[PDB]
């Protein structure tokens, strides 16, 4: 995920400098570290690179690392890519963190005499899309995960079947039994510009890339609830290919994982 | 108090050939009545 | 065949139940 | 048997069809006012008076008001009409007094007989004005010395289940009958129309049900039945395309109306304009049981020559096909109506050509034609004496 | 850039729950078919967007946003609505009385003022180019030419008698009803469906002067007395009563209505109406001319009825009636088909209200038959002017908040100001 | 022959009888229908007295005959 | 398959997206 | 009335009643109660202010005149019940006072009537304000004109009004300035006309046209006097229309001009059909005269033969041309309308084929028929004199060939019998080739004296027919000399054995008299009479139960029937019920003619049936009959009449 964005310990160092798991051991001022890889027997070692220098002013095989970071309101986009020319191979990696499409709609209060705009800014206003490319002719690994709260994206489903479907359905289908209540229940009225369904802290995350696996995406619930022992993360996994479930409980940067790989 | 100064607050802070007492025209008259008296009007018209 | 293909014709002019009510 | 498939098939494709629909009484059409013929205005009123009355069942006052002066129109115009009808009674006794009206004769051509010998017979006091029509039915080959009416044929009309004048459903039946010592022609039709939408309250969707019998008893031991259920809805593919199917189903039952051969078909009919060219097709393919028919009709009129008429009809039996393409264009010349129709059959490489020609004054045809026709009759006879 | 909503509109609509019951159910289906037939915008993309979306132009939305920018038991609605709309319709575009008026005014005025004066596909169809079409409709029949001289395909398998075909031409028939019980299927007294005036040509026609019923009364055209007037009905009580009372018996006289012989009147059936038959050989036309201008001016207006009544329901009632529920919670003529036509704009359907109102205006105001008698009777007897301070002081509100965008907040304030003058 | 020799008897006796029978009662009841239309015509034109106005005009012999021909009636 | 490809499409939509709102921060963000 | 009733009651503004006040009595507006009926508002029904606002509108301009105002309120008849009250009070418009009315100008209305009028008037009081009087007289006037059938005198103007005396100038119209016009209206398929116009054309004529017409200057207009008018100008026959139309004098109001257009008939037509049938085994076939002939029909007719109406019109029918003798056909007609005073007298040459009730199945099982095709100039003249007597002298001259199915002639007829067919039988035509050429004449008289009283017939009818055929003698046409005679006679008469009952005592109740009819029929031929002039007995008329030509052929034939008929209109049932006794005999005409037709086909000769039937619709009749000789009975449907 986002640790997975930013693995580099070069470049991690760097974005300070701007400023089972082992942080980079990075040192930088106007710089650069070493390269401190995490390992998850007895002990542990770490990788090591001599051409580790990035110089980036205007932000084995020699490497050219340049980042571009632009963020306009609620979204935000980070580039960050590496050139070796020996081995002609880039990898570039783009972050997108913006809301996306929004069931909210604009309202005019005639007794105010002015336009009520839905300011209210739902907490994640996040949809990470993650691509790095090998560099080969066909090397790429995806990694995008629907950040935007599943709520969220409930909510704009919600509305949608709301004004635009109902009034194509036909009422034979109303003729059922017990069926406009099941209705009902699945689809609330709207209060306000608020929403339908109050469902926060939820989180989809799937991993799936087409050179890394035909078809064998990891699926990745994630509920961020402060109520639960003070705040921490409840990560549940389930990869197909490794028949693992991860259960996770990540509390304030904690490594945790309770793998249940057959 | 947000005083509007009384009145005049209330508003911004061939292609075909009134005695009567009319409130608003949001009440209408009867669209036959006055195809009738459009054609009686021509007529008087013709007349 | 043609056969075929004139009683395809005929489902498809069947739509006129679809369009109206169906499956009372 | 079943008559050849042929029949079937020209049968189906017989054209665009457009059903019958309601009919209104006209005294509440504008509540006892002068009112213009719209379709559109006739279909909404018979179901809004429906629907008004429906709401009026329940506690609506506007309903119930609505409803409440369309019976006041309904009750005026009824009684109205009830005097008209006592009065011309009347007024009707003083002209021809006691004596009844008589009805004219039928006209049966020139005989060799007395003129109007037998016109007594023809000749009898009018009826009055019940619901059903009576027309006489004639012979190519009447008897030396006698008139050559056998048997009557009854038509009736009539639109039941209607309230208040509004609603019901357009019926109709028509039955000949021929009885005699040695005959018994009875032949039968009868229709039926249902209306599910009109356009105002939604699409405008009809369903028509036709149902024929004939039955001679001294030439065939059996009778046919056949029986059509249409379904015609405007604009299903289109704003107005007139779209429409149609099934079909005739049995020669033995009497047994169930042990007979089955002819079954199906048929489409749709309109369509496109570019300068409105096209007007229906199609049509019948089995029975097998024989399989395919049979097509496509009219075709193109603006910027409206004189042109084009129509075109294939016919395919099962292997043998054969189309016939016919065109039609009419002129004036020389001060009389011209008229040129050109038929082209493939199946046979024949062309005809026919010319009709009518003149209302200075006999101009005579002087400009028919002088070779005399010549060759009259060299005929002439070479016939030499 | 963005659809602004009402929050007033879209709170009523929200506070319903027409799916609750089965009775709302259908009342709710019953507008919305009737609704998406007529009010629903073929270019809208929802009835309950729009119903909600408070239409504001571009320029005021553009305002009302730099404006905003820069300062930092409700089941029975759905029903009434659905009476209020399709009794509308029936006035406002289905009344054939209506329809009568206009095409009466629309035609036969204009004659008689113009007669007292005196690939491409195409596009300018003309009346003449409708009649040089109607030509080969006419003839549709015989072209089948189906097996050659078989011709029409209607007959009986068993005979050759003809079997009824509802065809294209069924399309030119009108019937009505008159007088299972009563009733009757008849033909309308016109049946033609494009009705058309005839010309001057035969009105007049042969009297022949006769002794009808009892003596004394002789009727050429209309039943005469002795006395030179027309019988009355007491009068023709009367004579039946001393009829009744005087004639003993049948025989001893002339037969009236005496059985009818052919060969009679041969005459007058060879020569009747020769010019007609001829005149029809020559024009190989049904329904004349302007039959087709009599429907399509029909068609033409029903079509502008309803976009008045589309623009009415979604600008002047709807808010109005919402409001009020939220306080309770030369050229020659050009023959057009109907699929070319699109909504024409509120400024045009307002330029021809104007020309309808000054044509009614004429009428009141100017009279000619009141005018004529005037010297004599009711010159200009009381003549009642009454002034309308109130009905301009509603307009000058209008006028003041349409100039300054606030057509929006206009319903509410145009009611505030009736509901004062109540008060 | 004796039917062919009595059929000039024959076509005398209905000869007779044509002309003994048939032809006077044509007559007779041409005669009744004539008297009829000039009392018709009498009575219209005392009504016509009346109110001073000026008798109608009516038909000639020669074209009342020409008349019952076209007749619409 | 054809799946993959469509994919492969929608990560080119995705930087085209991410160029976007390097464009937006170039210039509209460049505002504030 | 339910939805009008007092019954329905609401919490809604529901209107309890409805007040009408100053509503115009004098004045000949409807009834204050007819005008309640008239109002959208009504009793037990809810309304609203636009409801009240359209009344308002409706009925100013409905009446106008009368009226000068109407108010409308709502009072509230409780305040906490909303139900309202509906007061119309309306505003006569009166202007001045009139004690008294006067008419002057009307010379021709008598005395006596003008003297009730002011009477009539009766006003209340002679005080306030009176208009609606002035409207009441000038309609009286004016209705007692019209009646009288003048409508060109009316009311010219009101005068003394300022003096309080309702004074009237009667206007009376007179004719001048007659006039008359020709025009030729053009024939082209237009759907409008061009009319050739020729007023100055004929002037002596239009002089002849004003000299028929009987229109004299200084005498009042009568619409009777034009419809006489018309009568006699249509007389010419020559005329397709004439128009007659009095305008009143602009200037003048007492001058009346009088236009006639009249528009003459145009004899003149043809109508020529052409057919072609073109082979090409590439492209289009080489032109030729053969590929170039019609083969169609030319129908040249013409409406003014010699200026008294004579009609006449050719047809000659060529199947194919540069070969007309193969095929030919011509038709020929001609008739005069004006010949003689009664009489209509005609010539006209046509085919009719029909088959032959002579040989009929009879003891034989089966026998192939015959067709007699007559092809014939036949000259007649026709005579209706009285009413309903008809005298018809017939010439004709007629082929008479005999033809079988395909068989182009029979030589005589025959019966399949046991085997195929049977020998020579009777002789189907006298010259023994199966054709005959035969001249002769014949005539018809008959006399009717029957009326339908109150739908059953009553009275007397009589039938005569006679054919002479004058057929020359060896080397001569072989039609043969024959005499042939038959007469009828039925009489409709009051069942003798019920009351008279009838209309005479029941003009008001109109039923129907019980009749019986009595019918006889007698035939006797004498001559060369050939086969296919047989009389044949049997069929649905004459003895019902036998069909055509079951019971025989007779020379000398006799035929009796009689019929009681008691309509059922009286009990109230549709229709009558009749019962009849028919019987006919050959008067021994065994060995009637050579072949003895009656033997060959085993026919009895004698018959005798009743029969019970009912009528219905129209002349529409099913009956049931039973034969005696056969001892069965069959139920037969028919249209007509018997007798
Ligand atoms: O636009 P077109 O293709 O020429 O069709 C029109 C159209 O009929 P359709 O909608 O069925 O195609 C007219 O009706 P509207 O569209 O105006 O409602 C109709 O006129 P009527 O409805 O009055 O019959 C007219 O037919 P016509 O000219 O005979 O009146 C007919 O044109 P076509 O006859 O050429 O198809």
């Amino acid at each position: 995920p986002r640790l997975s964005f930013l693995p580099i310990e070069w470049r991690s160092i760097g974005s300070a400098f701007g400023l089972q798991a082992d942080v980079g051991a990075s040192l930088k001022l106007n710089a650069i570290g070493v390269s401190a890889s995490n390992i998850t027997r007895s002990s542990l070692i770490p990788s090591l690179k001599l051409t580790a220098a990035k110089q980036f002013k205007r932000d084995q095989k020699p490497e050219l690392s340049a980042c571009w970071t632009g963020e306009a309101g609620a979204d935000r986009a980070t580039l960050l890519v590496n050139v070796d020319p020996v081995m002609r191979s880039v990898k570039l990696a783009a972050a997108v963190r913006t809301p996306g499409p929004e069931w909210r709609k604009v309202l005019y209060n005639d007794e105010t005499d002015l336009l009520e705009y839905p300011a209210d800014d739902g907490a994640r206003h996040t949809l990470y899309v993650q691509h790095e490319v090998r560099g080969r002719d066909l090397l790429h690994a995806t990694r995008l995960g629907c950040r935007l709260d599943l709520g969220r994206l409930v909510n704009y489903v919600v509305d949608f079947v709301d004004y635009r479907i109902e009034e194509n359905i036909p009422s034979f289908v109303w003729n059922v039994p017990l069926l406009p209540q099941l209705y009902s229940l699945l689809v609330p009225a709207d209060n306000d510009e608020q929403v339908r369904h109050r469902i926060t802290g939820w989180e989809l995350d799937v991993s799936h890339d087409f050179a890394r696996s035909g078809l064998l995406p990891v699926v990745a619930i994630s509920k961020t609830s402060k109520k639960l022992l003070g705040g921490g993360t409840l990560t549940a996994s389930y990869d197909a290919a490794a028949r693992e479930a991860g259960v996770s409980l990540s509390r304030k940067g904690v490594s945790v994982g309770a793998r249940v790989a057959r | 108090t947000w005083y509007r100064g009384n009145k005049l607050g209330d508003a911004k802070e061939d292609s075909d050939g009134w005695e009567g007492a009319t409130d608003s025209e949001e009440n209408p008259m009867d669209p036959r009545i006055r195809e009738l008296m459009a054609a009686e009007g021509m007529d008087d018209k013709l007349e | 065949a043609a056969a075929a293909f004139a009683f395809f014709a005929g489902f498809a002019f069947a739509a006129f139940a679809a369009a109206a009510a169906a499956a009372a | 048997r079943l008559p050849p498939m042929t029949f079937f098939v020209e049968q189906m494709s017989e054209g665009v069809l457009k059903p019958e629909g309601w009919a209104t009484m006209e005294t509440v059409a504008g509540l006892g006012e002068e009112v213009t013929e719209d379709e559109g205005a006739e279909s909404f009123n018979h179901v809004y008076y429906r629907q008004m009355y429906e709401l009026a069942v329940a506690g609506d006052p506007w309903a119930q008001r609505e409803y409440a002066a369309m019976l006041r129109a309904y009750d005026k115009g009824c009684e109205s009409y009830r005097a008209s009808y006592e009065e011309a009674d009347v007024d009707a006794n003083v002209e021809y007094g006691v004596e009844s009206y008589v009805v004219d004769p039928i006209d049966f051509g020139p005989s060799f007989d007395p003129e109007d010998m037998y016109s007594h017979r023809h000749a009898y006091a009018e009826a009055a004005d019940a619901g059903v029509t009576v027309i006489p039915s004639q012979d190519y080959y009447g008897p030396e010395h006698d008139d050559p009416l056998n048997g009557i044929v009854f038509q009736y009309e009539a639109q039941p289940f209607s309230r208040h004048g509004w609603g019901g459903v357009p019926f109709d039946l028509t039955v000949c009958c021929e009885k005699d010592k040695t005959s018994l022609c009875l032949q039968g039709e009868t229709h039926v129309s249902l209306v599910h939408s009109v356009p105002p309250f939604g699409p405008r969707h009809i369903t028509q049900v036709t149902g024929s019998w004939e039955v001679l008893r001294p030439n065939i031991k059996d009778v046919m039945y056949q029986l059509e259920v249409d379904t015609f809805k405007d604009g299903l593919l289109g704003k107005s395309d007139h779209a429409g199917c149609g099934l079909m189903l005739a049995r020669l039952g033995e009497g047994d109306p169930r042990k007979g051969p089955t002819a079954v078909g199906v048929r489409l009919q749709d309109t369509l304009r496109v570019g300068p060219f409105k096209l007007e097709a229906c199609a049509s393919k019948v089995a029975v049981q097998k024989e399989e028919g395919w049979g097509a009709r496509a009219f075709v009129g193109y603006d910027w020559l409206p004189g042109l008429g084009m129509a075109f009809d294939f016919i395919q039996e099962r292997r043998l096909r054969g189309y016939g393409a016919n065109f039609t264009y009419d002129w004036e010349a020389l001060g009389a109506a011209f008229g040129m129709e050109v038929d082209y059959v493939a199946a046979s490489e024949s062309v005809f050509v026919s010319v009709n020609a009518f003149s209302g004054n200075d006999y101009r045809l005579g002087w400009l034609l028919l002088l070779p026709a005399v010549n060759y009759f009259k060299e005929t006879v002439s070479s016939l004496w030499a | 850039s963005q659809f602004i909503y009402s929050k007033r509109w879209k709170s009523i609509f929200s506070k319903i729950q027409p799916l609750q019951n089965g009775t709302t159910r259908k009342s709710y289906q019953l507008f919305r078919n009737v609704a998406k037939q007529i009010l629903v915008t073929p270019d809208a993309k929802s009835l309950k967007l729009i119903t909600i979306n408070q239409k504001l132009s571009l320029k005021e939305r553009k305002l009302l946003e730099l404006r905003t920018q820069y300062n930092n038991k409700l089941n029975f609605v759905y029903s009434e609505l659905f009476v209020k709309l399709i009794k509308e319709c029936k006035k406002r575009i289905h009344d054939q009385t209506f329809l009568k008026n206009y095409i009466t005014h629309r035609i036969e005025k204009r004659e008689q003022l113009n007669q007292e004066q005196t690939l491409r596909v195409k596009t300018d169809k003309d009346l003449q180019w409708w009649r040089t079409k109607q030509r080969v409709i006419t003839k549709r029949k015989s072209a089948r030419k189906r097996d050659r001289f078989k011709k029409q395909i209607a007959v009986v398998n068993k005979k050759l008698a003809a079997l009824s075909k509802k065809v294209e031409t069924e399309k030119s028939n009108l019937y009505q009803t008159l007088y299972a019980k009563k009733l009757r299927k008849k033909i309308s007294s016109k049946g033609r469906r494009y009705r058309s005036l005839s010309l001057a040509r035969y009105l007049t026609a042969t009297r022949k002067p006769r002794l009808v019923g009892l003596d004394n009364l002789t009727k050429i055209d209309n039943i005469t007395t002795l006395q030179g007037a027309f019988i009355t009905k007491e009068e023709k009580q009367d004579s039946l009563n001393l009829t009744i009372q005087r004639k003993q018996e049948l025989t001893n006289s002339l037969k009236k209505s005496q059985i009818k012989k052919r060969s009679r009147h041969s005459w007058k059936k060879r020569s009747r109406h020769q010019f007609s038959r001829n005149h029809y050989k020559y024009r190989k036309r049904h329904t004349h001319g302007n039959g087709k201008l009599r429907v399509m001016n029909k068609k033409l207006k029903k079509f502008k009825a309803t976009n008045e009544l589309r623009q009415w329901w979604w600008n002047s009632f709807l808010p109005r009636y919402l409001s009020n529920l939220q306080v309770n919670n030369k050229k020659k003529t050009l023959i057009i088909s109907l699929k070319n036509l699109q909504p024409l704009k509120s400024s045009q359907q307002k330029q021809n209200q104007i020309k309808t109102k000054k044509l009614v205006a004429r009428r009141i105001k100017k009279r000619y038959k009141l005018l004529k008698q005037m010297p004599n009777q009711l010159m200009y007897g009381i003549m009642p002017r009454k002034y309308l301070i109130e009905k301009h002081n509603i307009k000058v509100l209008k006028k003041k908040l349409s100039q300054a965008y606030s057509t929006q907040q206009l319903t509410k304030v145009v009611q505030e100001y009736k509901n004062l003058i109540q008060n | 022959h004796r039917f062919r020799w009595l059929l000039p008897v024959a076509i005398a006796a209905e000869v007779l009888f044509y002309r003994r029978f048939l032809h006077p009662r044509l007559d007779d009841n041409q005669r009744r229908v004539e008297r009829e239309e000039e009392r018709v015509w009498a009575l219209r034109g005392q009504q016509r007295r009346a109110l001073g106005l000026h008798r109608p005009h009516r038909p000639d012999k020669d074209a009342a005959w020409r008349l019952e021909q076209m007749y619409d009636d | 398959a054809r799946p993959v490809l469509v994919g492969f499409v929608l990560h080119r939509v995705l930087k085209t997206l991410d160029r976007s709102r390097q464009l937006e921060y170039r210039l509209a963000r460049m505002g504030p | 009335d339910l939805e009008e009733k007092p019954g329905e009651r609401s919490g809604t503004n529901r209107c309890v009643e409805i007040v009408i006040e100053g509503w115009p009595d004098v004045g000949n507006l409807p009834t204050a109660d007819e005008l309640k009926d008239l109002l959208t508002v009504q009793e037990g029904h809810i309304f609203e202010k636009q409801d009240l606002l359209d009344d308002r509108r409706k009925l100013e301009i409905q009446y106008e005149d009368y009226i000068a105002e109407v108010e409308i309120r709502t009072e509230y008849v409780d305040g906490k019940s909303n139900h309202q009250r509906v007061v119309y009070k309306f505003t006569p418009h009166q202007f001045r006072g009139i004690n008294a009315i006067d008419i002057k100008g009307a010379a021709l209305m008598p005395a006596s009537e003008v003297e009730r009028i002011c009477n009539e008037c009766l006003p209340k009081q002679p005080y306030m304000v009176d208009i609606a009087v002035m409207d009441k007289v000038r309609n009286r006037i004016e209705q007692w004109y019209q009646s009288r059938g003048l409508p060109f005198c009316y009311v010219g103007f009101f005068d003394g009004m300022d003096d309080g005396i309702l004074r009237a100038n009667v206007t009376e119209a007179k004719i001048d300035n007659v006039s008359v016009r020709f025009v030729r209206p053009k024939l082209t398929g237009d759907s409008e006309l061009e009319y050739s116009v020729y007023d100055e054309g004929k002037v002596v004529k239009a002089d002849k046209i004003i000299e028929a017409s009987g229109f004299q200057r200084g005498h009042h207009y009568h619409v009777e006097d034009g419809y006489d008018a018309m009568n006699s100008i249509f007389a010419c026959g020559l005329l397709e229309d004439i128009n007659i139309e009095p305008e009143q004098d602009p200037s003048d109001v007492n001058k009346i001009n009088v236009k006639i257009r009249c528009e003459e008939v145009q004899p003149k037509s043809m109508e020529l059909d052409l057919d072609w049938s073109f082979q090409l085994k590439n492209g289009i076939p080489s032109i030729n005269r053969q590929s170039l002939i019609p083969g169609g029909s030319v129908e040249v007719s013409h409406e003014n033969l010699f200026g008294n109406s004579e009609s006449a019109t050719l047809s000659l029918s060529a199947s194919d041309w540069r070969n007309p003798s193969a095929d030919l056909g011509f038709s020929v007609a001609y008739s005069e309308p004006f010949y003689k005073p009664h009489t209509t007298r005609n010539a006209q040459l046509f085919n009719t084929r029909k088959t032959s009730t002579i040989f009929t199945p009879g003891g034989e099982s089966e026998v192939p028929p015959v067709f007699v095709d007559r092809f014939g100039l036949k000259g007649w003249t026709s005579q209706i004199t009285g009413q309903d007597n008809k005298v018809e002298h017939a010439l004709m001259l007629q082929l008479v060939s005999t033809l079988d199915e395909n068989g182009q002639v029979v030589a005589k007829g025959t019966k399949v019998q046991r085997g195929y067919y049977a020998d020579n039988g009777p002789p189907t035509t006298n010259s023994g080739n199966g054709r005959d050429l035969s001249l002769s004449y014949q005539g018809f008289f008959a006399l009717d004296n029957v009326r339908f009283i109150n739908g059953n017939q009553l009275g007397e009818r009589m039938l005569f027919q006679v054919d002479q055929g004058l057929n020359p003698s060896k080397l001569g046409l072989s039609g043969g000399i024959y005499n042939r005679a038959t007469a009828s006679y039925t009489k409709f008469l009051e069942a003798p054995f019920l009351p008279k009952l009838t209309t005479e005592q029941l003009w008001k109740e109109r039923k129907a008299p019980n009749t019986v009819v009595l019918h006889a029929k007698a035939g006797n031929a004498l001559g060369d009479v050939a086969a296919y002039d047989y009389f044949s007995l049997g069929g649905p008329y004459s003895v019902r139960g036998y069909s055509h030509g079951e019971i025989g052929a007779a020379r000398r034939f006799l035929e009796l029937a009689t019929e009681v008929r008691v309509p059922l209109k009286n009990y109230g049932l549709p229709g009558t019920a009749y019962g009849f006794v028919e019987y006919a005999t050959d008067l021994g005409s065994g060995r009637e003619l050579n072949g003895n037709p009656t033997e060959y086909y085993r026919k009895p000769g004698r018959g005798m049936s009743y029969g019970l039937g009912l009528k219905a619709l129209g002349a529409c009749r099913f009956e049931y009959a039973r034969d005696c000789n056969a001892g069965t009975g069959t139920f037969l449907v028919n249209f007509g009449e018997r007798f």
